[PDB]
């Protein structure tokens, strides 16, 4: 009763004659033979009287009419443990890194409904994702959604790769899967996380363009499993259980181009803009899974950065407003900025973050709380940036002082900043303690300034360090330390 | 039997029929016809056709008796050029096009004059309408012409800027409360007093309200002028001396009276 | 004056050709899905 | 009874039962899956010899063919009365919360009644202010009638949404019920817990006069499917015994979305951009049910989610003629940093009358439109040439225009989270008052930045004196 026949191999599906007792969603096997060493697997879909539809999870091309397969017992599900940290695996779980085989104790099944609604707790704990306008302007909390949507080369997988690395000390399980993406892109990705030590806490699932459509479509649930297990076992990370974990998407449109493509093989209606009706489920059901759990449930989280490519800005496709609608926040990275020379492209006046706002480190907003009110006043003084000699003094030095601002939130790349540093850059900036400085200097300025409160004063540091969770972080005593270190950089500058 | 008279005209109004086309594609997918352009079965304009023919005008052989139709129609953004709009276009024998863009400019009834038309034209008019509302209908097509200049010009003759006047005035003619029909020889009177240049002295944000007035005026004052305009409304030639005298003097009295 | 109001009037009228020629281009592609379903539909 | 599955597609679930005890069409058909909880499937059709298809409202990605289906022989039964209130439930009438179950004694209703006759109607309603500058001028809400918001993704409805609920909920005069359909469990639900619980009603809070059934964004596409009446059924027992009924449903088009995924795995033939051939007799049996009748009112707030921004979606089409106040609400204005995003032109309500609003409301709301009317006229002149070119009075009108776009936002006490902007609650009085002063000609000399997020025009003046 586990065992069938294939009775006909098409465009991508099988039809696996007489496998009776297969659950809706098994994974089948279609064990090796003559010319195939190794078992290529398929989910059982369409279970319909005398006839299972499989998706051929890998190349339709290995497999003939009468192939045996065998049902495996076991919902669709991927490995999953502490000996998928620091590996790259297929989203199936088998390694393609090639250091070795995976080693795990249990398998969490994909495809699972999300824990519920009162399985959750409002975000309170910040992510550092690093760069100063995300950290500063689009807070991200454990457990938080927040999307990273632009067009093309604008940086998103930038922001994801540094929002990796900067979870270092943090305590979190970063995964990236790589959904659609050429093999060329993942394997740098793969060589710069291990380059800067952050591959130690990261799993990666690889998913790549020359893979199967039924491949692309269960990468992004493979990650989620994995990082549904960190949120509710937890793992060990430099000797302490972790149960917060961070998971980015990257590319969900070519996850829905997939799955358009499984869609229209098996003759499913299309609907808007040729995607099956049933898009917008597949991308809920993969991001509800993403949640802050309340303590009494475990007190885990999982952050989820998914990302969305537009074209030619268009936010108000189907795909994007999609992800928009499930996820709690945009980050919305323009190309014309990214071109202008801000490489950290953001669009300050429509990315947002709906919740974690308050999720957020007290001294990180009660300093940059001024600063996007600053940012708001440039911008609104953008239209009279084009007038010459016919603006009065207030207007003048907003303007400086946004140019200043827009200057300082540009970040070189690879370079995280911890948020002591941060917190200490902003308060310099929006204390009219630059104005002074010209504005093409002010990354080396800022760069010199981190320089030297690493080597002369890590005692500011620590002590900002320790102090950004007090409700005012302004006290007078780190007040007057930070004031005294900006006054003696620029005495020695 | 109808208020102790056999009445033999019917007046049909078709609340929707583009959830009717809807109901009709409900139940030919769920008998799993063959659908047509957007998944409308192909024989709707069939269906419409069947049902708007039915409305006609017997001859008296047959008893001569008449059904007026009135589909109505939802357009999705002002798409006229959709499948269902443009069938019934064809069907019918004439349109009434109501903008948004008119109707919050104040336009309360919000007919698009410019594209609504009826294939019927003056035969559907009683003969004093059908000769009063000749000017109208060619001056308000000249203004339209000319709003053109009217938006950007400032340097237009004396007689340009009193043709948009007399435009502005006829569309403020035009703007209806709702819940309050006017009579025919309610409106006949409004549209002789204004196409005879009596209400060119009337700024614009108070005309209607001298049309409410005048209307108090005449059923009022002078009803025996709304009999007269009424009873005869049907001559050749309306405006007669007989009907041109005690209306004109008429308007020229309320003019006297108020402002 | 006039030949600089002319001037912005121009980039302003070539910017809204491209943001018109980009909708428009969102528009074509649209129409052809639309037409690509139903005949799909209407073959089976 | 005692049926054996045929077919397992997605999550409709073909089922085959003896030849004299088919199931009717509505009935709730279980499929033991072990473990002694059992997966309670809805009979949507019945195709010939003993043979039903059914839609699971469940994970159905666990079980095999050949499982046994017991059928209930009843449709979808839910709890109501008293007892529910302050509880969260499926669609199934299960409470999720720590609570215990409803007892037996409770009363069950099927979610499947038919919608008030023609003869129960109450077309009697009245503005029920709202402290919301655009809505309360533009679209008033409407006090026993359906009313609901459209927006896009990035638009603010559930802020939209969770400030309202802040407003008027405290003084509700009666019970509440909230069904989210569709959306997410993080902001939809489980936050607007912790708000609820928070607001206190002369020592019990607003929870303890709510409930709450979710079907949330994770769910199968039958719990999103039929949830919707599951909340209907729950906050009919108030309606009929004359309770005030506040209902907010959430995203009306996620229901659609579902019953559209629900239809296509069930074979029926598409219609328009993949719908259901069927989705104007759904729309209208669960519409047809909130309605205020004679025994009672049920003032509905209803969500529409417009895909991609797309008004001629089916789903969004449909909705607008089940409604007495519409409010549309935009990209581009969203965009614009106005976080209300309400474009007053493509919002309309029908209580915007002078009998029933107030004649004063009544003209100060239609100069409003006619300004920004003549705005969206000149749109594209003032873009390719510039304000120049209009008129003294065009030019006049099209900055009033603009302060008036900039003085519909309004803070919201729900936006502290990410704005440090304190919320306004602006009476409709107010409001009027602030428009038909603006209008007048006071506070032309203002400029228009003064007037953004701002509350009455005395703010607005208080404003301007500080920055002098
Ligand atoms: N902060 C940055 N500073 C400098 N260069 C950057 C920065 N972020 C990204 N870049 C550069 O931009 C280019 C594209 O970046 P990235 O690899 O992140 O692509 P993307 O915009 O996320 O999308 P895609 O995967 O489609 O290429 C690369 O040349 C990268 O070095
Ligand atoms: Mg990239």
């Amino acid at each position: 009763v586990n065992v069938g026949t294939v009775i006909a191999v098409g465009d991508g599906v099988a039809r696996l004659s007489g496998l009776d007792q297969v659950v809706a969603s098994e994974i089948v096997e279609f064990p090796p033979k003559a010319g195939r060493n190794e078992s290529i697997y398929g989910i059982a879909l369409n279970l319909e009287q005398d006839s299972v539809a499989a998706i051929i999870l890998g190349d339709d091309e290995t497999i003939e009419e009468g192939d045996m397969v065998t049902s495996t017992g076991r919902v669709i599900s991927v490995p999953v443990g502490q000996g998928l940290l620091g590996r790259v695996v297929n989203p199936l779980g088998q390694p393609i890194d090639g250091k070795g085989p995976i080693v795990y104790e249990k398998t969490r099944p994909i495809e699972r409904i999300a824990p519920g609604v009162i399985t959750r707790k409002s975000v309170d704990t910040p992510v550092q994702t690093g760069i100063i306008a995300i950290d500063a302007l689009i807070p991200i909390g454990r457990g938080q959604r927040e999307l990273i949507i632009g067009d093309r080369q604008t940086g998103k997988t930038a922001v994801a790769i540094d929002t990796i690395l900067n979870q270092k000390g943090q305590g979190m399980v970063c995964i990236y899967v790589a959904i659609g993406q050429r093999r060329a892109q993942v394997a740098q990705v793969v060589g710069t996380l291990e380059r800067f030590g952050a591959m130690e806490y990261t799993i990666v699932v690889s998913a790549t363009a020359s893979e199967s459509a039924a491949l692309q479509y269960i990468a992004p649930y493979a990650g989620c499993a994995m990082g549904e297990e960190i949120m509710e076992n937890g793992v060990m990370l430099n000797g302490q259980l972790v149960k917060d974990a961070l998971i980015v998407y990257d590319d969900l449109s070519k996850h829905a181009v997939a799955y358009r493509q499984v869609s229209l093989l098996l003759r499913r209606p299309p609907g808007r803009e040729a995607y099956p009706g049933d898009v917008f489920y597949l991308h809920s059901r993969l991001l509800e899974r993403a949640a802050r759990l309340n303590e009494e449930y475990g007190g885990g989280s999982l952050t989820a950065l998914p990302v969305i490519e537009t074209q030619a800005n268009d936010v108000s496709a189907y795909i994007p407003t999609n992800v928009i609608s499930i996820t709690d926040g945009q980050i919305y990275l323009e190309s014309d900025l990214f071109n202008a020379g801000q490489r950290p492209a953001l669009n300050v006046g429509i990315s947002v973050s709906r919740v974690g706002g308050a999720a957020q480190t007290r001294a990180m907003r009660a300093v940059a709380g001024k600063l996007k009110g600053e940012l708001a006043q440039f911008r609104d003084l953008a239209a009279f940036a084009q007038f010459a000699s016919d603006l009065d003094a207030t207007t003048k030095a907003q303007i400086e002082r946004g140019q200043r601002l827009q200057e300082l939130l540009k970040q070189p790349q690879y370079q995280p900043l911890p948020v002591e540093d941060q917190v200490a850059v902003l308060y310099a900036a929006t204390n009219n303690y630059l104005d002074d400085v010209p504005v093409p200097l002010i990354t080396k300025w800022r760069d010199d300034f981190l320089a030297f409160l690493r080597t002369a004063h890590p005692e500011v540091r620590k002590l900002i360090y320790d102090n950004r969770l007090d409700r005012k972080f302004p006290t007078p005593e780190v007040k007057e330390a930070l004031e005294a270190a900006i006054k003696e950089f620029k005495a020695t500058s | 039997m109808l208020n102790g008279q056999l009445v033999k005209d019917a007046l049909i109004v078709y609340d929707d029929l583009s959830k009717h086309a809807v109901a009709y594609r409900q139940v030919s997918l769920l008998l799993r016809r063959p659908p047509g352009r957007e998944a409308y079965p192909g024989d709707v304009f069939y269906l419409h056709s069947r049902l708007l023919e039915r409305a006609a005008r017997l001859n008296e052989e047959y008893g001569g008796g008449s059904l007026t139709a009135l589909p109505v129609i939802e357009t999705q953004a002002n798409d006229v050029s959709a499948y269902i709009p443009t069938n019934v276009i064809s069907i019918t024998d004439g349109q009434i096009y109501l903008e948004s863009d008119l109707f919050n400019a104040g336009q309360r009834p919000a007919l698009n004059v410019g594209i609504s038309v009826s294939r019927v034209g003056g035969a559907a008019q009683t003969r004093a309408m059908r000769a009063v509302a000749g000017k109208l209908k060619g001056e308000l097509a000249q203004f339209r012409d000319l709003a053109a200049f009217a938006q950007f010009a400032s340097d237009l003759d004396a007689t340009t800027k009193a043709q948009i006047e007399r435009g502005q005035r006829l569309q403020e003619l035009l703007k209806q409360p709702q819940y309050q029909p006017l009579p025919v020889e309610d409106q006949v009177a409004v549209l002789y007093a204004a196409t005879n240049n009596y209400l060119d002295d009337v700024p614009v944000p108070l005309i209607t309200k001298w049309r409410d007035d005048f209307l108090a005026f005449l059923r009022t004052a002078h009803p025996e002028v709304r009999k007269l305009i009424y009873d005869n409304r049907l001559d050749r030639k309306f405006p007669t001396p007989e009907v041109k005298e005690a209306l004109e003097a008429a308007i020229k009295e309320f003019k006297a009276t108020s402002n | 004056a006039r030949m600089v109001a002319m001037r912005n009037a121009t980039n302003n009228a070539k910017d809204l050709v491209r943001d018109l020629t980009l909708s428009f281009n969102k528009a074509r592609q649209a129409a052809i899905t639309k037409e690509v379903s139903e005949i799909a539909s209407g073959a089976a | 009874a005692k049926g054996v599955i045929q077919e397992i597609i997605g999550v409709v679930i073909r089922a085959k039962f003896p030849e004299d005890e088919v199931p009717e069409i509505y009935n709730a058909i279980e499929i033991p899956l072990g473990n002694g909880d059992r997966l309670v499937c809805e009979v949507q059709q019945q195709l010939g010899n003993g043979v039903v298809k059914a839609v699971a409202m469940g994970s159905t990605d666990g079980l095999r063919r050949g499982l046994e289906v017991i059928d209930t022989g009843r449709p979808i039964a839910v709890p109501v009365g008293p007892a529910t209130l302050g509880r969260v439930f499926n669609v199934l009438g299960d409470p999720i919360d720590g609570m215990g179950p409803i007892g037996p004694e409770v009363e069950r209703r099927p979610i499947h009644r038919d919608p008030p006759s023609f003869e129960e109607q109450n077309t009697q309603a009245q503005i029920f202010e709202t402290g919301i500058k655009v809505i309360d001028l533009i679209a008033p809400f409407t006090r026993g009638g359906k009313t609901a918001i459209f927006g896009g993704a990035g638009v603010g409805k559930t802020v939209v949404i969770q400030e309202l609920i802040a407003n008027i909920a405290k003084e509700q005069s009666g019970f509440s019920v909230f069904a989210g359909v569709g959306e997410r469990s993080r902001e939809g639900n489980d936050l607007i817990h912790e708000m609820k619980e928070a607001r206190i009603d002369e020592n019990t809070t607003v929870f303890d006069k709510t409930v709450m059934v979710f079907g949330q964004m994770n769910e199968p596409p039958g719990a999103r499917l039929r949830v919707g009446l599951t909340a209907l059924t729950m906050a009919e027992y108030f309606r009929d015994e004359g309770r005030d009924i506040l209902l907010f449903i959430d995203n009306i088009f996620r229901f659609v979305q579902a019953g559209s995924e629900v239809s296509s795995l069930l074979g029926r033939m598409p219609s328009q951009v993949g719908y259901q051939p069927t989705l104007g007799t759904e729309m209208g049996e669960l519409q047809e049910r909130i309605t205020s009748t004679k025994r009672g009112s049920i003032t509905s707030m209803q969500a529409v989610y417009v895909p991609a921004d797309d008004y001629t979606d089916p789903a969004p089409a449909t909705v607008f003629s089940h409604l007495d106040a519409t409010i549309s609400l935009e990209r581009s204005i969203a965009e614009r940093a106005i976080f209300p995003a309400v474009d007053p032109l493509a919002s309309t309500s029908r209580i915007l009358d002078p009998n029933i609003v107030g004649e004063e409301h009544y003209r100060v709301a239609q100069e409003v439109k006619r300004v920004l009317q003549r705005y969206k006229d000149l749109k594209d002149i003032i873009a390719i040439l510039g304000m120049e070119e209009l008129s003294d009075e065009d030019k006049l009108t099209v900055q009033r225009a603009r302060k008036i776009e900039l003085f519909f936002s309004q803070p919201f006490t729900v936006a502290q989270q990410f704005t440090g902007r304190p919320g306004k609650y602006v009476p409709v009085k107010k409001t009027v008052e602030s428009f038909a002063r603006l209008l007048n000609g006071e506070g032309d000399h203002i400029p228009e930045s003064f007037f953004y997020m701002q509350g009455d025009f005395d703010d607005v003046l208080a404003a301007y004196e500080a920055s002098q």
